[PDB]
């Protein structure tokens, strides 16, 4: 499953 | 062949709690290309950052930062919605091309990296070193920042997820518990603050 880009 | 054009160290971009994730492994020929979709880590995130790294440790800032990027105009939608396509590319003269797009809205940004950049000879050297000699705290950073997410997460479910009972009252504080857990470095502690959640969320 897609790992999670920094967020804000 | 006795010689071959290799990208000496991996190449990555950070992901969500300082972690490096690589797309092209250290010693890999060229020229290679490796794509990889990637998404949001929380609801209605309408920009994402890239930063290429270049290493093999596991905290993202102990590696060489090669450039970024930022990517914006993504529909704002639930976490793990947005499909945004990391490609890494590194053609025969050695030149990074790194590019994201988001599949639903079609925005694409890209860098182009000299071949130049990055870390030299013994710099490339220590690097490897460094790595195998911390081999066992990385992965146990790793660890540690997959189980903050999965804690993090649960802490923004949990608090959307609330006439719920009078007894919400131990939730609320059960809450404040893990968000307490996640900023500290024991793994355990943030699963068992996690556990206690659960264990008091019956009534959801």
């Amino acid at each position: 499953k897609p790992p999670y880009l920094p967020r804000p | 062949v006795l010689l071959l054009d290799v990208t000496p160290l991996s190449l990555g971009i950070e992901t969500m709690g300082g972690v490096m994730t690589t797309l092209i492994a250290k010693n890999t020929t060229i020229p290679t290309k490796h794509s990889q979709v990637f998404s949001t880590a929380e609801d209605n995130q309408s920009a994402v950052t890239i930063h290429v790294l270049q290493g093999e440790r596991k905290r993202a800032a102990d590696n060489k930062s090669l450039g970024q990027f930022n990517l914006d105009g993504i529909n704002p939608a639930p976490r793990g919605m947005p499909q945004i396509e990391v490609t890494f590319d590194i053609d025969a003269d050695g030149i990074l091309h790194v590019s994201a797009k988001d599949k639903n809205s079609g925005k694409e940004q890209k860098i182009t990296i000299k071949a130049s950049s990055g870390l030299n000879e013994d710099e490339i050297q220590k690097m490897v070193r460094d790595a195998e000699a911390n081999a066992e705290a990385d992965r146990k950073f790793e660890e540690l920042v997959q189980t903050r997410n999965q804690g993090d997460h649960l802490l923004h479910s949990t608090r959307k997820q609330v006439l719920p009972a009078d007894d919400k009252t131990a939730i609320e504080s059960a809450l404040t518990a893990l968000e307490t857990a996640l900023k500290g470095e024991d793994k355990a502690a943030i699963e068992a603050k996690m556990q206690e959640l659960a264990q008091v969320s019956q009534k959801l």
